[PDB]
């Protein structure tokens, strides 16, 4: 009759269709020898803790909890990279690795709202691989991916948390408070941030514009102006891959974008469709992860969110 | 003495006038009150004057079964209850909504979340709530939602939007409550005043 | 920092306050025979089965792999405790700790198991009577009701016991008298029930009821009549034939008090034959239990 | 680094496999008219504890629950048939319904997540539906790619009847032929003052599955509702014998307490547990809708996976 | 039915008998000015494991999705209860109650412990070293044990034990713990340890005799074990007449954060101990600021196991 | 072939004996220190004890298994078929103590020492009583001669165990006896030789 | 009197001797049988037990002084005692036993451990990090790895003659074994004389 609020019904068709993309995505990966493993349904909370994003990510307040036998805090999956990187780390030859994931995680959100439980994600990790390689070929695959889905209006955006962290840095080390201008795009505030500081001319502007504007030209000025070697250096990594992925499908540089991680390396991508809200894909390079058990090594992936994918399908038909 | 709080709005009227019509000094010189009768009144929104009689902050409340259906509260007497007005829960809609057999389950957008979740239960079949505090006819002219529970009255609401009532929920209308200690030891006052708002 | 919703903290205060009325209440048990018992603290959850929901209760896996429920109640474990013993004679038991559960407690009460039937239940009520004396709250009011009445009372409202006791539980007045309406019912038995809402004078009931040309329903009010009676010289007695059975398990006799300081019940019981027949045979169950958190509160809220 | 004893751990080549296999079965299942449909993952305890089983008290220990903001009691994917039987009440149109499903449910076990893969019938026809499972059922055993199976068939009614002739106790007679306690069978017959025939059966089917043998046996009661439970499946070993042997398992004792009459299951040499279980059980739509035709089976991926490891070696 | 083993049953008797006690010790508590207070029955874990093991405790989630857990512990919330209190005086609490902890099944092994204790929270240094040993002493003689032994120690004489001892803590204090004599020699041998140090250790692992370690301590010409010594050489001289007090210099803290004195009162109808006790200002200076906190428990269900073992 | 495993104990004889009288070849230097050996009947067996013959059979090591009732009855383990069931042994549980035991009124908890924990606690549960399980590996008749226990629950064959030390039996629990289990997957399979010497060993 | 309980297998022999050696009324060669309690000339009311039941009689102070060999008091989670003396005897040892291309195969699954002392093997295996699946056997052993039940095992070796005669050899030495002298804690408190009297003397044989 009727189920709980938490948890998220698909129809038959929303069914058939996820089913569909993931027979292509699937077909796809295996090409580029990417090896699908199935995470543990139950994780130890202190696994999940252990982290603390540059946002709302990682609370015990989100994640599903409970007590087993012996009585230690369990939760329900509530991320795919960890365990992911956790059986990379078991791993006795130092070789890369590509894996390849298709569930859910659990994670709670208020009520009475459209906003799901049941969170259904598709994505890759890679370990160990070529530091350029990498990247490239995260970059590629993900793009790949995109046109698979068979959303009408996509965007992909790329950015750098080098630039981003650097430009906290010049920014008076304001990092707290940029990001929270850089994520409300709080344009009245960054007015006001600039006036409380004694920032350059060039600093000044470039902060101005990163809010509003990908037009690479615009941007690869008003960053050679600032002669800040790594602004430079970071924004011109950017423009390569702008070009060397051109030819696929075009690629936008979003300067002002903020880190979803705190732990991300530097290369940081989502892409969004014109039809959904939150963004059907998402990933970057995060090798501080690695760390948290093996070695330092290049680790970099991304993610589709298919509920946000499925329901992009349907507002699309209309 | 008796302590009373009233909803601030249309039934705060009917109250005043039911109390006229049985005689109790009423005072419309406001903007806490004291009666000839003894009656400390207070005045506020229906979840808040319910909220009052919880902590007992008064022994009486008046408010409408439109607000004891939503609100969680559960523990006061419904003693009188004026059949003032002509409120009705309702599940309206366009008129091609039961024509149409789509392949999922189907939203409605309410300010009584509670309500509609309950209704929806009885008839066998999970939705999708989502909440409007205003004017939730925009719920289905949007695009939001494909169906409503509100209130109608007149239905002058609805039909000016080319919505449609599709069920009659439940009848709504000014209730009087009355907080249980109150009741068990002022149960003379309580009631004495429960006989005579009821010669009208 | 804080504490958990399930946390209670007491002010020392309280705890001296609370610490006083059990000693009070331990030498007035202790004089009329009562045994103090301490129950375990964990119980299988499939004991607390008896009383007919687990979201009230904490629970947790042992070791082996079972569902343990911390105390839920006071009475089961007790009423198990007098199982255990194969010599049928009377058993006083007496408990003085808290039970937990989830909702938005130290309860202090006696068990009377085996024990004559008309005895057991005027020993019971005369105790309960001493204890709210040894309380010291100012206004208060002992009601007692009866179970049969009620539920003689269901069968008579053309059985439909669902809907009544939803009405008796609001005292929804309006919607009985809509329930009087779609089922034309005999001119007393509706002239009963608009007034045992409403009412609990003797003399008003007393002759509504002897009117319903029913045995078992002036039956049931003369047992109450009776005790009114026979206790009035302690506390004036109340009935309440619009008393709706805490537990769908009470026999017929069951009495709760009230103070006016406090909007939930100070003492509340009755008797349960039924719970004994779980383990043992058929014997006389009753007993009642304070609410000591209420009745602190109540303290409390009475000295301002 | 470090996991729970809850949680299980499938290797890469073992997702591999997984996923191989439901490619295969996908195929074979899209082929049959049989849609997906993905159970929610949290549940009202109310919805399992109650419909599993009845008379009784079901068990709440085997399940992962918590509560709810509102303060209700959730639990996490028991099973899948009810969802799907749920799935089938809410539909309007009086028509048949071939459902199947690619997932795990979340138990908790004593000692030592359950990805099952399964279909469900609901609405058509009697005699079609049997054959129809029993068919399909056959036929994923056989993209499975295990190499020695066997598949069983059995009757409920069978069963039931078999317990009222015998005394009436059914609740012994269940608890000795899950044991195969043949000296308690013995002592069983010994105490009760049954036929020469009834005897001469019990004893028979707890240890046998030769269709010549138990036919006799069986006739031998002139019972109508013994011989008639048995033809029909006699019938089934006939019909679907081009296919794959069928064995007949009359000593079997129904899984779920609900179960109409026809019931199987199918294992590996290489497993201990079965790698597939189904049968017909009308009264799960009860719950709900109205008397229709409800069968469907299941397949255990982990023991399936299981028996495909402990094979190659 | 039957009853789970993670459940204690008590007997009429057992019960009658520890209300008993806590009667005597509620009207000796009142009279040195102790008010009794009741700590909440659930505390959020993150409380109890910030100071132990979440292994031996009993929790579960709460609606909000959090870790509770039943009192583990007594001393904790008093003391919790003592920051919230910015009146810079001192306090006394006393408890009544049980805290709840996971146990071996059929070793015999309780999960329900009832306990009663004093804290002392602010009181001068000296005057509250000196009050708590004297009420614990007291208690004693209201439990009704005949043969007791009430034993004192120095944590800073253990410490500075163990960094005499090439500050190998780790290993010393399992020596301690097991009385392990014959790993104790081979621990001598390993480093080249001063014959002073070395005929301590010997000694203190089996004796208490004042005398014979008096001068043992001396012999080792260090002002923190000499010193430390003194300081409870003292305590069993001020406490003699009340009962002949024992000094442990082998005695390992039950707790880390144990400042310096600790004791804990044995029966020999009892294999553990019927109090314990010590001062722990450590817990103090992790709320508030540093102030003198010391407090003993008594284990009533070793106690009355002792009453009744003892009849026999 | 079929697998077979058995216990080292006494039981080892009514086997090797069962299996004789069966016709079956009994190579009787099984007095021979190997720990795995094999028949002329297609039989590889195996020793060891109870509790370990069962963990043979459960994890799939042997099909057939002999094994007394005692140890299955408190070894966790269900997964088996109980199909023979030579009646031999006249070992029973039961409850033994001082002749006392019944006429005294204690206001404690019996405490019963016992080798059996789980048959301990499940018989004094059907008798509505909760106790204390004192377990003893060996010679449970100390657990009340020194004072550990009140009374024992170990298996009384003649009875000359308890005499001896003033014990007495106070209630029969169950019937034991060496019974033949076998490992469910064996008998789906073969389920032919696994009757075959089923019905053989049944005289 | 000073009440010690001894294990019934070579241990016994062990102590009888040391206690002779230490000039003790050794005489439980004479009631050596169906007797399980016996008194001697210098106040030693001596009981004999398994080993575990050695420590359960200690635990509820049924004994004072108790021996046992460290083998035991590492597997039973009792913990509550004094490890006064240790006669440093048998040579036991615990090991990691298994075939030769043990440590050369890489394994797919998990390697599971067949041993009679399953807490020494969980303890082990998990200061080499590695979680693995533990087979409790009560018997021999050795014949874990041989039927297919189990890869390798921890179990004593003391001469290596059990293991080599079944093809099985140590890959890895886990700790000394050696009979002890374990004592209540409460019975060293008050009886602390006796106690070290005996500690010193069995300490000088
Ligand atoms: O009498 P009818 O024509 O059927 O109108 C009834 C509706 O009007 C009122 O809301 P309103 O539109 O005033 O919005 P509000 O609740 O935000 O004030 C009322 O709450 C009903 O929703
Ligand atoms: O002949 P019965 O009267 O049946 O006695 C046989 C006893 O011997 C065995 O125990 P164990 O190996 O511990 O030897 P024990 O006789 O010294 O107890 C067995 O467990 C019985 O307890
Ligand atoms: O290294 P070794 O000197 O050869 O001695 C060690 C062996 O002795 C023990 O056997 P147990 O007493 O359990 O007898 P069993 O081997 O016959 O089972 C142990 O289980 C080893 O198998």
């Amino acid at each position: 009759y009727l189920l709980p609020e938490e948890s998220a019904e698909m129809t038959l068709n929303q069914v058939k269709s996820l089913r569909q993309i993931e027979g292509r995505l699937r077909k796809l990966f295996s090409l580029k020898n990417y090896q699908e493993v199935m995470p543990p349904s139950f994780e130890y909370t202190q696994l999940y803790t252990a982290l603390e994003s540059n946002g709302k990510t990682f609370n015990q307040e989100k994640m599903f909890q409970f007590i087993k036998h012996e009585g230690q805090s369990i939760t329900l999956r509530y991320d795919f990279t960890l365990p992911l990187v956790r059986l990379y780390s078991q791993i006795k030859d130092s070789t890369s690795a590509r894996y390849s994931y298709f569930g859910k995680i659990f994670r709670k959100e208020k009520r009475h709202k459209g906003r799901s439980t049941e969170n259904y994600q598709i994505g890759i990790e890679l370990f160990g691989e070529s530091a350029d390689k990498s990247e490239l070929e995260i970059l590629s695959l993900a793009l790949q991916v995109i046109e698979q889905l068979g959303l009408n209006k996509t965007v992909f955006e790329i950015g750098s948390a080098k630039f981003f962290q650097r430009l906290c840095q010049l920014a008076d080390g304001s990092t707290e408070l940029l990001t929270e201008l850089l994520l409300k795009k709080d344009l009245s505030g960054l007015n006001a941030f600039i006036e409380k500081n004694n920032f350059s001319k060039e600093l000044r502007g470039l902060l101005k514009e990163i809010f509003i504007t990908n037009e690479l030209s615009r941007l690869e000025n008003l960053v050679t102006n600032t002669k800040d070697d790594v602004l430079i250096s970071s924004f011109d990594q950017l423009k390569e891959f702008s070009e060397k992925l051109s030819m696929i499908k075009p690629i936008i540089i979003d300067l002002g974008m903020v880190p979803k991680m705190d732990y991300y390396t530097d290369l940081m991508f989502k892409a969004y469709s014109s039809a959904a809200n939150q963004p059907i894909l998402s990933g970057g390079r995060y090798d501080q992860l690695l760390s948290n058990f093996q070695e330092e090594a290049f680790a970099i992936g991304f993610c589709c969110h298919m509920d946000t994918i499925l329901k992009a399908l349907e507002r699309q038909e209309l | 003495m008796i302590k009373i709080a009233i909803t601030k709005g249309r039934i705060q009227k009917q109250v005043t006038k039911l109390l006229e019509n049985a005689d109790y000094d009423v005072e419309p010189i406001l903007n806490q009150i004291k009666t000839k009768d003894d009656l400390q009144i207070i005045f506020g929104k229906p979840n808040d004057v319910i909220t009052f009689l919880e902590h007992g902050i008064v022994d009486i409340g008046f408010v409408g079964k439109d607000t004891l259906d939503e609100n969680d509260f559960d523990d006061y007497y419904e003693l009188l209850y004026l059949k003032i007005g002509q409120c009705i829960f309702a599940l309206a809609s366009y008129p091609d909504f039961s024509n149409k057999n789509f392949q999922r389950h189907k939203r409605i957008a309410s300010k009584y979340p509670r309500v509609t979740k309950k209704y929806f239960a009885q008839k066998q079949e999970d939705i999708e709530i989502i909440k409007l505090e205003g004017s939730v006819e925009l719920g289905p002219v949007v695009g939001l939602a494909d169906a409503i529970v509100d209130i109608v009255e007149t239905g002058n609401t609805l039909s000016a939007n080319g919505l449609e009532v599709i069920e009659k929920i439940s009848d709504i209308s000014t209730r009087m409550i009355v907080n249980k200690s109150s009741f068990k030891f002022k149960k003379d006052k309580i009631i004495e005043m429960v006989e005579r708002l009821e010669d009208a």
